């Protein structure tokens, strides 16, 4: 079971603060610390600090300016990270990630992504993507569904609740005034669709909105 | 702090190749390296702990190897799920420090993509907005060009594109390409085409429709 | 039974859970310094045993202040232990020494 | 003796910007190196010790870094009265030493 529970997103406004939790389940020791890693899109891993929750006592990279405040709760399990006063500088996604005071991170939470903007937060459209009816098949047939008019990112589709995984690819979004867009790709047999059906779902978590979207032939 | 350096930056090699991926700390720390692999998307994993540990779960073409300032990931015979990027890790001295990562690439055979075109949603015209969404899948080398052709005409204003990271399924890349119109701009024109031009193929590929 | 065993018993126990107490805190006391090594828990233990024993081989040492605090704590109870260890024989020589005279 | 070496020797940054010295140790000094600021006609003020400890008086701005034989004296958001020379100092082993200075420049 995931060790490691991180919140999909967070959206914060320029100088605003946000606090960010990691809820660590499993073997819990006395010497396990809990790490917080900062990524920014297409660069690498940056260190940002670490706590040891048994005792409280929190360490900071001193290379970098201090953004971040470390706290733990005993009880609840949960790591937080107070990111306080951000710019878009600050836009990354945040990795928590448990170390058993050995020196290697065995486990890492799945990120949160932070936006840092003042535009305000809006689900997608989901739009069905099925072939037109001059198009000629092969013994593979290719569907889609398009994701639109969202912000921030990210959203995160499956296909049949992800019971459906190969032929599958989702493009990288597209920034265009505020707001995001991408397409994602099933192909299955043409023989297997539309008896067999097929459907994506879409979550975006800075809306906490989930939808489904079914893909039936055009008529 | 102990610096990390990793080169090259990029690694290109062919399927079942044996691979080599390098990281040179700036002082001597013992055999206290570890190695993460991280998928497009994907959290960073643990494959590597003390230099040449194995990890249970990690498949085994993967090992480790050195000590003092000169580590080694392996990889014997790469594969498809292999493509992601590689980072080393130390924890000999206080802070523990990342490496800048090595990405994998894979050099497979010369692939045609398989392009497909697809009107606008009758959910979409609705909203009075018109998206013709054009795919360009699964094609190797990397290197492609899209077209849009209104009623005969190239169409260039409205026009947005995505391409995928190099796919960890089959190593081959994809493109969407978005054509975004008003209902009205769409419904005073007729035929919608996409064209694909690849090293595959002196002509062009092409997929339309008419809107009726 | 006798006191000079049970002090050497006592002072036994007593040194391990030293040698635990003083990896754990040593670890907590260097993390946060730069250039520490000695802020993994095997290798502290492994530490403050080659301290306590004083064989202080310079592989590991502490270099903040309660570091090297928990570093003195581990010497004195390892010099100490191991003397207590010395003045029990010296009690069980001296009494088979007074008995092998008839005293 | 300990060589350290301060490169660039000027800096120039825009204002608000963070502005990063370097100091560079000749061998391996822990974290034994202190930072100075001199503005023009004044003595030398204590701004850093110990790589990165604060000393009261000095605004939150500085920072510092490093260990071994790289260390970064940081001003986040820089200002006109930062306008000095910078130095770093050693003390790891004897005799002490100083490097030989970055201006900065707004
Ligand atoms: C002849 C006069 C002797 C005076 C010495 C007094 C030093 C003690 C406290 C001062 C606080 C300080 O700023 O030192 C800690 C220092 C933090 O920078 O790090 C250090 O590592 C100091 C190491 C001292 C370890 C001594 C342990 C002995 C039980
Ligand atoms: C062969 C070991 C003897 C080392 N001693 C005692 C051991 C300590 C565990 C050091 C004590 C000094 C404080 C004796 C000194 C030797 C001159
Ligand atoms: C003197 C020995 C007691 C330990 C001192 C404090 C422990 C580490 C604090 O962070
Ligand atoms: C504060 C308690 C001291 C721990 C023993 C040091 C080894
Ligand atoms: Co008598």
């Amino acid at each position: 079971q995931v060790q490691l529970q991180q919140p999909g997103a967070e959206l914060v406004k320029p100088g605003a603060s946000v606090k960010l939790s990691c809820k660590a389940s499993g073997y819990t020791f006395t010497s396990d610390w809990i790490h917080w890693v900062k990524q920014r899109p297409g660069h690498g891993l940056e260190w940002i600090g670490e706590i040891i929750p048994s005792y409280g006592r929190a360490n900071y990279n001193e290379k970098i300016q201090k953004k971040a405040t470390l706290t733990a709760d005993k009880s609840s399990s949960t790591a937080f990270m107070q990111l306080s006063s951000l710019t878009s500088e600050d836009s990354a996604v945040y990795y928590c990630a448990r170390e058993r005071g050995d020196g290697y991170f065995a486990v890492w939470g799945a990120g949160t992504t932070v936006t840092v903007s003042s535009a305000k937060t809006t689900p997608p459209s989901v739009y069905p993507l099925a072939p037109g009816s001059a198009a000629q098949t092969n013994s593979m047939v290719t569907l889609g569904c398009l994701v639109k008019g969202y912000f921030p990112e990210p959203v995160t589709v499956t296909w049949n609740s992800g019971s459906l995984s190969s032929g599958v690819h989702t493009f990288p979004a597209v920034l265009q005034s505020d707001l995001y867009t991408l397409s994602s790709s099933v192909t299955v047999p043409s023989s297997s669709w539309p008896s067999e059906t097929v459907t994506c779902n879409v979550a975006h978590p800075a809306s906490s909105t989930k939808v489904d979207k079914k893909i039936v032939p055009r008529d | 702090d102990i610096l990390l350096t990793q080169s090259p930056a990029i690694l290109s090699v062919s399927p079942g190749e044996r691979v080599s991926f390098s990281c040179r700390a700036s002082q001597s720390i013992g055999t206290d390296i570890h190695w993460y692999q991280q998928r497009t998307n994907g959290s960073p994993r643990l494959l590597i702990k003390y230099a040449s540990e194995s990890i249970s779960g990690i498949p085994s073409r993967f090992s480790g190897s050195g000590s003092g300032t000169d580590f080694t990931l392996s990889i014997n015979s790469v594969e498809s799920e292999d493509i992601a990027n590689y980072y080393c890790q130390q924890s000999n001295r206080w802070p523990f420090t990342f490496g800048s990562g090595t990405k994998l690439e894979i050099k497979r055979a010369d692939a045609a993509p398989t392009v497909s075109i697809f009107p606008p949603s009758s959910e979409q015209l609705t909203s009075g907005g018109a998206s013709v969404v054009c795919f360009l899948n699964n094609f190797y080398p990397k290197d492609i060009n899209v077209k849009w052709k209104i009623d005969g005409s190239e169409r260039q204003n409205g026009v947005l594109n995505s391409w995928t990271d190099q796919d960890s399924k089959d190593s081959t890349y994809s493109m969407s390409s978005t054509l975004t119109l008003t209902k009205d701009e769409y419904e005073r024109h007729n035929s919608y085409t996409c064209e694909a031009t690849h090293k595959t193929s002196t002509s062009p590929i092409v997929k339309s429709f008419n809107r009726n | 039974s006798a006191l000079h065993w049970r002090a050497a018993g006592a002072a036994t126990v007593l040194l391990v859970i030293v040698l635990l107490a003083g990896s754990y805190l040593a670890v907590l006391a260097e993390r946060g310094a730069p250039g520490a090594q000695l802020i993994t828990y095997p290798r502290a233990l492994w530490w403050s045993v080659e301290t306590a024993t004083t064989v202080g081989y310079g592989d590991l040492y502490p270099v903040t202040l309660w570091g090297r605090c928990v570093a003195v704590v581990v010497m004195v109870a390892g010099i100490t232990s191991f003397g207590l260890v010395t003045a029990a024989l010296a009690t069980w020589f001296v009494g088979r020494e007074q008995e092998r005279r008839g005293h």
